[PDB]
C-alpha cells in the first residue's frame, strides 16, 4: 500500500506487487494475461535475453536469482501493472536494469511488450 | 477461497522445493469451450483496441488479440476460428486506411489468415456486433458498408480473398441466414432479404413494414445464427422478434419486456449491449433501470429475464454493478456475463440466480462488446 | 565392493597392456594431470589424438573425464530433444558401454578383439585377484565378461570424488568459502542472463545441486571443418562429421551437425575446443558465438586465424532461435566470461591454469 | 452523477457534458483537445458530415438544431468524455444516430475519431 | 476563478444572442511560448501513445499528437517545430516494425516530415527523454540503439533521410552538443565523447572515471542543452554535475539533494524525471520522499530546490500530490510542472513558492515525460 | 419617397416601351405570375429568353427576382470567397447596376443607348409626373439621370414585400403557425445535415433571421454545356462560359466556371434549372450532385438525356471538397429535398406547384 514503504515480499500470491519473484519486476505479470509464472501467454513471443534480480525468498530464507523474461509482440495486457526495483541498477548496469524491453531473440522479431516472467536460474552468490 | 494467483504460487514453491525443473514456453490457451468468453474493447474510440480472451469458469484471462479501430469481432460459433475486421492506418489514427480480415487459431491465437479489404470499405462505429458477421458454414464474412451507399463486402474466409460489394437500400446490419443469403433492417420499417449469387445484382426483397417511423428499434439487437433468432428491442422496452430459419423472415408476436405501471414509473431499457439470447433455454435478458427516455445508452444496475416465446418475465436481477452489456454463455447452466464500461470489469453470474460468482477485472479501457460461442 | 571397483578401474585406467603394440593406456589420452584429457602433439596438433599404433588420429578432441559422471545416460525428453549420454555424438549410451571402444577401435588403443584384452588381463596376477574378488573366479577366462568387468570398472573409477570432486572456485564461492573476484562475478552474471544459459545450465530454472554447466543437449553451432584435424583423420575431403545423427538409430536429419554440449568444468585447461578441436583459445570458442548477433564484420572472422570462421560442416539445424539473441557481447562480457569459466577449474588444476 | 436521470441542460459550461448543446454529442468535447465549442482541434480534419439534434436551450427557452461534426483523422483525445442521446435515433436513421464516426467528407480521407463540436444551424422545427 | 469553460459558454450564448457568426474550421494552435509545455505519455509500453500540448498559463490542451510504440519525444528549443522517434508495427503490436521520425509543425500539428529509420533500429525503452536527442540546430536527430550492441543512428531532418548507424562502447543515453558531436555514459564509469561525420569510424573518448561503481547514477539526467549542463542524480540524491559547454566534460564539484540527517532518516529521491534543471535561474530540481533504498522508482511528495553552485537548498516544496516527473518552464518566474502518472495530472506550481496553481488532468494512461521547449 | 419610388419602378417594370421594338418588358421574361421569370419558348425550350427583336437569345437562363434584393452588393469576405452580386456571374454589383443591361443589351430589350430610353419616358405623361416627383423636373430630359433613375426605381421596386415577402410554407413552419410534413421535415434535416447545408444556407452556423438558402458564395459545381441552348444564343460552340471570371476585374484563374449560389426559394417553379438552363426538371438538378458522391452507374447519367451528364463545361476549380461527401443521397433522400425545396415556395406561387 505505502509505495515508498521497503518492499514486504510473500510467497503466497504470484498476481499480487508484492510476489517474492517480482522483486525486481516492470510492466505486467504474464500469469494475469493467459501466461503463467514462468510462461508466456498464447500468440506472444519468449524473448530470450533478461535481466536478473536476487530475490529472497521468505517460505525458504534463501535468496534466488530471477532471470526474468518479457513475453512479445502483443499490446501491453493492462493486467496486473506491477513496478518492483530490487536490486535495480541503471540502463547502465542492463544485467539489472528493467526499463528495457527486453524483447531480444523473440520468435518472429517480436519488440513490443506485453508482459513478463520470474523464473529462478540459481543462488545469491 | 484461494484466488488464482495463490494456487499458483502454492505450485510454483512446490516446485523449487522439490527441484522440478521446466521449460518456458508460450502456452496454448486451454481449449475453447462454451464457458470461453471474449470481451471487446473498443476503448472509447481509440485507435487500437483489445479483445480479452477469458475462462468464464475460473474467471481468468487465457489469452488476448491485439484489434484496430472499432474493429467487428466475430467468433465462429464451433469455435473452430475467431476473427475480427479491423481498422489500421499507416500512422496509428492517420495516413493510408488499411482494412483488413484477420482469422485467429483459438488455441495459439496466431493469424490464420490476413486478407485486405479494397478501398477501406469498412463501414466505422461505435461496435454493433451485427455490422459485420459470420455466414453458418464460417467460409464467408460480411460486413456493413455505409460509405457512399449502404452496401455489404463479401470476404471468402476460406480462399482468403475479398469478393465484391452488394450494393442494397436503405437499410442496415447483417444476419447471415445462409453461404449466399442474410438480412438487413431498412428505414420504411421493413427488412430485406439479400441472396447473392457468384456475381450481380441481389435478390433484394424487402418484407412488409414490421414497425412505425416513431418507434425506435435498438443498434444492438441479439442474433442466434443457428436458431436464426433475431431479438430486436425498442427504445420503451418492447421486443420484436424475427424467425429467419426459414430461409425468409416470420415475425412473431410483439413482446413487452417491461409491464406498464414500470414504464409509467420510468423503467426502460439501456446501456450498449441491451439485450442477450439463449439459444437451448430461449430466453431473452435484458438491461433495464430507471431512466428518461433520452438516456438509452447509460448503464443499467438491473436485468430482467423473460419467456422468449410468451413473454412471461422468468426473473429480475439486481446486479450490484453499473453494467453496460449482458451476454450468456450457450452451455446449460449458463453463465450470466456483465460488462461494466465504467469499471472495466467482466462481471460473470449464475444466469438462473444472477449472483455473482467472479469478477475479472481491469479488461481495458471502455470494454462494450461480449461474444459468446454457440458450440453446444 | 564399490571402493574395491574402482580400486580395478584405477589399475586398468592407467595400464597400457590394454593397447595393441603395449604403449597406451586410458591416462596416455586422458590424462590425469590435464583434466584427463591429452597433452600430446598430433599432425593436429592437441586438436585429435594419436592411438596406439603412433600413426592413426581421431577426428575428434579427446574431452575431459571430469564431470562426465554427472551426464545422464542416453535419453530423449517429451521436448523431442535429446539429452546424455557419452562422446560428442552421445553415440555411448553411458560410461561403462563408452569405456570399450576406445580398446577395440584401431585408430586409438587397436586391440584386435575382446579376446586379445583378456589375454592381457591374465598374464597379470594382481587382476587375476582383483578381478576374481569382483566378478568371481573365471571371469577373466570369459573374453565377454572381461571385457565388461573392466570396462565398468573403468566407469566406476570415473564417478569417484577424483573424477568430479566439486572444489573449483565456483563451488568453493557457491558456498560462501569465498567470493568472487568482481569480474568473475560479472562473468557469471552474463553467463546466467545472456543466451549460454541456455544452453550450459543444467537446468531450464530452478537450481542444481552438482551443476556441471550444460543442458546434456544435442546442438548444431555451426562449426567449420578444422581442415588439418579432417586431414589427420583421413576421412577425406567429402567427409561430414554428421555428430548426432552418426549415433545408431538416430535418423532424423533435423539432428545432422548436432553434438552433446559439454561440461565447462576443467574448460579453462582442456583446450583445444568443440568436437573438433578447431579453437585453440577459450576465448575464440566465446567469440565464435557473436557470429549470429553482432552486424560487424570482425564477427565474421576467427581470429586465430584471420579468416572466415567457415560454412558449417553441416548448414542446417544450427540452432539460431537460441544463437540469434540480438546482443552481441562486447570484449569487457567476454573478459568477463572467460574469468567465470577458469573458476570452473578443478583445484588440483589451478596451477595447470595457464594462457 | 445520477446517469439514468433526466438530462438537465445547462449553458455555464461547455467542458462539462451537461452542456446545453451537448445534448447528443458522442464521444469527446473538442474544447478539450485544443478545438473549441464550435471548432476542431489542430492537426485534425473537420468532417463535411454531421448528426442534427434539436437541443433545448435553457437560458433563452428556445430549441436549436445542433448539427453535429466530428473531429477526424487523430486516436481519440482521452479528456472530457461525453455521451448524451437527446433526440439519438438508431443508425437505421443516420440523422439523428451518433454512434457512428461522421467523418465523412474530411480532409485526406480521415476517419478515425478524435472529438465532436457543438454547432447550431437553426431553430428547431 | 472562472474556468475555461465557463468561459466558452458565457461567450458562446453572446454570439448566438448578437447573432454572430463564425466558420467552423480546423483551429491554429497558438504560438509556441515558453509556457507550452508537452506531457508525453508511454502509456505503461502501449502500443500507441498520445502527446499532449499544453499552456501551463491558461492550463489548457491546445492540441495532441499520436505516436507509437513508446517513442521518444523531442522539442526543438527554438519552439520551430517537434518530432519524435516514433515505432508502428503493421498488425498494431505485431508484424512489419516500422521505425520512423516525423517532424510536425508546432502550430497546425501537420507532419511536415516523415523519415524512415531502416533496419527497426531504435532503442525500446521506458521513455528516456535522452534516449533521443535533437542537435542544437534542430537538423539532426540523434537516437540511441542497444541491439545488437549500443549504438547511435544518425537522421537528418533537413534532407527528411536517415543518414547512418555509429557503432560505440558499452555507453548509454544521448546528450547532443554540436551538430556532428553527443556525449554518452559509459558502464566503466566514465563518460564517452563521440564526434561523427557522414562516414568514418566515429571519433570516440572516455573521460575519467567520475563515480565508484557501487554508486548508481540514474535513468533520468536532465540535461540543458543551450547550458550544457548534465545534471545526474545518484540513487542516494547525491548529484554529479558535468559541464559539456566547452565540448568537453569537466566535472563540477558533486552536491547533496539532501541532509545527512535526512538521509539517516531514510530520504532518498525517487520517482521518473527525478531531476529538473531550471537554466536561468540555475536551480536542481529534484523529487525526494522517505522511502526504503530500492523503491527509487516509487513516485515522491517533495520537491527539494537547491542552488546548483552552492547545493544550499533553496525550498522544500510539500506537493501535496504523488509526483512521478517534474520539469520546469525556462522562462523567468517559471512554472514547476508536476506530473502524476498514478492521477495522469499535470500539476503546474509556482516554482517560488510551490503553491499549485492550476492542473491540467486527463493526460492519458501513464504519463511519465514532461517536456518543455528552451525558448528564451 | 421610397414608397412612391418603388410605385414608379412598378410602371416601368410591365412598360414594354424600354424595347426597341416596344414588344417586351421586364415582366416579359420576368414573369410575375411565373415567380418573376420567363414562360416563353426560343430555340432551347425555356433555357434561355428570347429578345425584343423575336430573333436574339441569351446564353444564360433567366433568374426569379423574388429574394433578390436580400443578396448583399457583391464582395470579397475574409475567407477569400467572393459573396453577393448580381446574375448568374454576379456581373452586377447589385439590383441597381443589373436594372440598367437588359435595357440596352441587343439580345435583350435592344434599346440602342440611354438617349433613346429617355425619348420613350417623355412619350408618357404619366412619368414626367411621377419621375419629376421623385428625382426633380427635367429628369427625363438627361438620358443619364432618367436611365439612372429608372435603373433605381426598378431596383426599389424589387426591394419591397412583393419580390419578398416570406410567405413560403418554410417561413409559416418557423414562425411555429404549421408543421412541416414528416416528408418536407426529412428533407430539411437532410437539407441541414449533407453538403446541401454547406452552400445553400445563409450561414455556417447559428439562426439567420431572413433565410434564402444560398450563402450567396460562387461555385462550380461541374456542369455542362446546354447543346442546344448555346447554339441559340449563337455565341459559337467553341465559346465557353467561364461563370465569375466573365465578370470585370475578376482575373483568378481559380472562379473560372463558377456561379452564384442561386436562393432555391420558389425554385420549385422557375425551370429550367442551373447557369445555362440545362435541366427541365428539380430532381435532376438534385441528382447532378451524387456524380460526385455515387459508386454506381446510374448517376453517371443524366435521366432527362438518358445519357452521360456530360464532361463539364469547366473541369477545372470543382467545389470537390463540398461535392464529394462520401454520402451517395438515395431516391428516399431526394424524395425529401424535392418536398423541402417545394416549401420554399411563395403564398401567390403555391398554385403553380403540380
Ligand atoms: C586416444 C587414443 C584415446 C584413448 C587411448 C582413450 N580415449 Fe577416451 N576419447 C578420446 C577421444 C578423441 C574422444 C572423443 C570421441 C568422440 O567420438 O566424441 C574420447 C571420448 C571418451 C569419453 C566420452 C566423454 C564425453 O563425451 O564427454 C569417455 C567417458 C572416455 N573417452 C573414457 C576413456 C577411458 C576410460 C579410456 C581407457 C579405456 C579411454 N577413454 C581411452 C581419446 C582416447
Ligand atoms: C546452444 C544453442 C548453445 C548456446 C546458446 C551456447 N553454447 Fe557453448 N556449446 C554448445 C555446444 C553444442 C558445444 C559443443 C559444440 C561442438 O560441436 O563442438 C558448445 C561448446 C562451448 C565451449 C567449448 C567447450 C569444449 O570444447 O570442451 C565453450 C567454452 C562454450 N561453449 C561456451 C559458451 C558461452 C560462454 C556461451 C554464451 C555466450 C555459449 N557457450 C552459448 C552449445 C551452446
Ligand atoms: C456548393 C459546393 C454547393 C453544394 C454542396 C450544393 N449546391 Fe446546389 N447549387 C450550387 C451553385 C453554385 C448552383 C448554381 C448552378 C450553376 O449554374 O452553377 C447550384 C444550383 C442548385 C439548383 C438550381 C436551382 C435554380 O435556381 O436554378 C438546385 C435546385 C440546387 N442547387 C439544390 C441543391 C441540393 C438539394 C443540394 C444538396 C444535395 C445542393 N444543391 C448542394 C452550389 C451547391
Ligand atoms: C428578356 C430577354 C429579359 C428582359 C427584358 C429582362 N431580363 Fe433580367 N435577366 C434575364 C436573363 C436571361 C438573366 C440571367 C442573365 C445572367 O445572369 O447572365 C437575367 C438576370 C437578371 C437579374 C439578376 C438576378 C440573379 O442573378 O439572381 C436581375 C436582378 C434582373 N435580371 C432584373 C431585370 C429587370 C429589373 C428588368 C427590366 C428592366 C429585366 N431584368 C429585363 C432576362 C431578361
Ligand atoms: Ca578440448
Ligand atoms: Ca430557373
Ligand atoms: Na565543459
Amino acid at each position: 500500500t505505502d509505495p515508498r514503504a521497503k518492499w514486504v515480499p510473500q510467497d503466497n500470491d504470484i498476481q499480487a506487487c508484492d510476489y517474492w519473484r517480482h522483486c525486481s519486476i516492470d510492466g505486467n505479470i504474464c500469469d494475469c494475461s493467459g501466461g503463467s509464472l514462468t510462461n508466456c501467454p498464447p500468440g506472444t513471443k519468449l524473448a530470450t535475453a533478461s535481466w536478473v534480480a536476487s530475490c529472497y525468498n521468505p517460505t525458504d530464507g534463501q535468496s534466488y536469482l530471477i532471470a526474468y523474461r518479457d513475453c512479445c509482440g502483443y499490446n501491453v495486457s493492462g493486467r496486473c501493472p506491477c513496478l518492483n526495483t530490487e536490486g535495480e541498477l541503471p540502463v547502465y548496469r542492463p544485467e539489472f536494469a528493467n526499463d528495457i524491453i527486453w524483447c531480444f531473440g523473440a520468435e518472429d522479431d517480436a519488440m513490443t511488450y506485453h508482459c513478463t516472467i520470474s523464473p529462478i536460474v540459481g543462488k545469491a552468490s | 477461497q484461494e484466488t488464482q494467483g495463490q494456487a499458483a504460487a502454492r505450485a510454483a514453491a512446490a516446485d523449487l522445493a522439490a527441484g522440478q525443473d521446466d521449460e518456458p514456453r508460450i502456452l496454448e490457451a486451454p481449449a475453447p469451450d462454451a464457458r470461453r468468453v471474449y470481451v471487446n474493447d473498443p476503448a472509447h474510440f481509440a485507435a487500437v483496441t483489445q479483445q480479452f480472451v477469458i475462462d468464464g469458469e475460473a474467471g481468468r484471462v487465457i489469452g488476448m488479440i491485439d484489434g484496430g479501430f472499432l474493429p467487428n469481432p466475430v467468433v465462429a460459433d464451433d469455435g473452430s476460428f475467431i476473427a475480427h475486421a479491423s481498422t489500421v492506418f499507416s500512422r496509428i489514427a492517420r495516413g493510408e486506411r488499411t482494412d483488413y480480415v484477420e482469422v485467429f487459431d483459438p488455441v495459439t491465437l496466431l493469424p490464420t489468415a490476413d486478407i485486405e479489404l479494397p478501398d477501406a470499405p469498412r463501414f466505422l462505429v461505435g461496435t454493433y456486433p451485427w455490422m459485420t458477421s459470420l455466414t453458418p458454414d464460417g467460409k464467408t464474412l460480411l460486413f456493413y458498408q455505409f460509405s457512399p451507399a449502404p452496401a455489404v463486402g463479401v470476404v471468402d474466409l476460406e480462399g482468403k480473398a475479398f469478393k465484391r460489394m452488394l450494393d442494397v437500400p436503405d437499410c442496415y446490419h447483417i444476419f447471415p441466414t445462409a453461404p449466399d443469403t442474410f438480412f438487413m433492417h431498412c428505414r420504411d420499417g421493413s427488412l430485406a432479404k439479400v441472396a447473392f449469387g457468384t456475381e450481380g445484382t441481389p435478390e433484394i426483397t424487402h418484407t412488409e413494414v414490421f414497425h412505425p417511423e416513431d418507434e425506435f428499434l435498438i443498434n444492438h439487437p441479439a442474433y442466434s445464427q443457428k436458431a436464426g433468432r433475431l431479438v430486436w428491442p425498442t427504445y420503451t422496452g418492447k421486443i420484436h422478434q424475427i424467425d429467419l430459419s426459414s430461409g425468409d423472415a416470420k415475425f412473431l408476436p410483439a413482446v413487452e419486456a417491461l409491464t406498464e405501471a414500470e414504464r409509467a414509473d420510468g423503467w426502460r431499457p439501456g446501456g450498449w449491449q441491451q439485450v442477450a439470447y439463449h439459444r437451448a433455454l430461449d430466453r431473452i435478458y435484458l438491461l433495464v433501470d430507471q431512466r428518461d427516455e433520452w438516456r438509452h445508452k447509460t448503464a443499467s444496475r438491473f436485468v430482467v429475464v423473460l419467456d422468449a416465446k410468451t413473454g412471461e418475465r422468468l426473473a429480475k436481477f439486481e446486479m450490484g454493478h453499473e453494467i453496460d452489456s449482458i451476454n450468456v454463455s450457450q452451455d446449460e447452466k449458463p453463465l450470466l456475463y456483465a460488462l461494466s464500461t465504467g469499471d472495466k470489469t467482466l462481471y460473470i453470474h449464475d444466469a438462473e440466480s444472477g449472483e455473482e460468482l467472479r469478477s475479472v477485472n481491469q479488461l481495458g479501457h471502455g470494454p462494450q462488446v461480449i461474444t459468446t460461442a454457440d458450440m453446444g | 565392493a564399490d571402493d574395491a571397483l574402482a580400486a580395478l578401474g584405477a589399475q586398468l585406467f592407467v595400464d597400457p597392456a590394454l593397447s595393441r603394440n603395449a604403449t597406451q593406456s586410458c591416462a596416455t589420452c586422458h590424462d590425469p594431470a590435464r583434466a584427463f584429457t591429452d597433452p600430446r602433439e598430433g599432425k593436429a596438433g592437441l586438436a585429435v589424438s594419436v592411438g596406439d599404433d603412433g600413426q592413426s588420429h581421431g577426428d575428434r578432441n579427446t574431452p575431459t573425464l571430469g564431470y562426465a559422471a554427472l551426464v545422464p545416460a542416453f535419453h530423449r525428453d517429451a521436448n523431442g530433444k535429446y539429452k546424455g549420454g557419452q562422446f560428442w555424438d552421445g553415440r555411448a549410451d553411458d560410461l561403462k558401454q563408452n569405456a570399450g571402444q576406445p580398446m577395440l577401435n584401431p585408430v586409438e588403443m587397436a586391440m584386435p578383439d575382446r579376446a586379445a584384452v583378456a589375454a592381457r588381463l591374465r598374464d597379470d596376477p594382481a587382476y587375476r585377484t582383483g578381478f576374481e574378488a569382483l566378478f568371481g573366479k573365471g571371469v577373466l577366462d570369459d573374453p565377454e565378461r572381461a571385457f565388461d568387468a573392466a570396462a565398468e570398472a573403468l566407469a566406476a573409477y570415473q564417478a569417484t570424488g577424483e573424477f568430479s570432486p566439486f572444489d573449483s572456485k565456483y563451488d568453493r564461492v557457491m558456498r560462501g568459502e569465498e567470493k568472487f573476484t568482481p569480474l568473475e562475478e560479472f562473468g557469471y552474471t552474463v553467463f546466467i542472463t545472456w543466451n549460454c544459459r541456455l544452453c550450459h545450465m543444467q537446468r531450464k530454472q530452478g537450481v542444481a545441486e552438482r551443476e556441471t554447466f550444460t543442458n546434456f543437449e544435442y546442438h548444431n553451432i555451426g562449426l567449420p571443418v578444422n581442415e588439418t584435424a579432417r586431414e589427420a583423420s583421413g576421412l577425406g575431403a567429402d567427409h561430414v562429421d554428421h555428430g548426432l545423427l552418426a549415433r545408431p538409430g538416430i535418423e532424423d536429419p533435423a539432428q545432422s551437425g548436432r553434438f552433446k554440449v559439454p561440461s565447462l568444468r576443467n574448460v579453462a585447461v582442456t583446450g583445444p575446443y568443440m568436437h573438433n578441436g578447431v579453437f585453440t583459445d577459450l576465448r575464440t570458442a566465446i567469440l565464435f558465438y557473436n557470429k549470429y548477433t553482432s552486424r560487424r564484420p570482425e564477427a565474421k572472422i576467427n581470429p586465430e586465424t584471420g579468416a572466415p570462421w567457415g560454412e558449417p560442416e553441416v548448414a542446417r539445424n544450427l540452432s539460431l532461435a537460441e544463437l540469434q539473441s540480438g546482443l552481441m557481447l562486447d570484449d569487457g562480457r567476454v573478459d568477463a566470461l572467460v574469468a567465470f569459466l577458469e573458476t570452473l577449474t578443478d583445484r588440483r588444476y589451478e596451477p595447470l591454469l595457464e594462457e
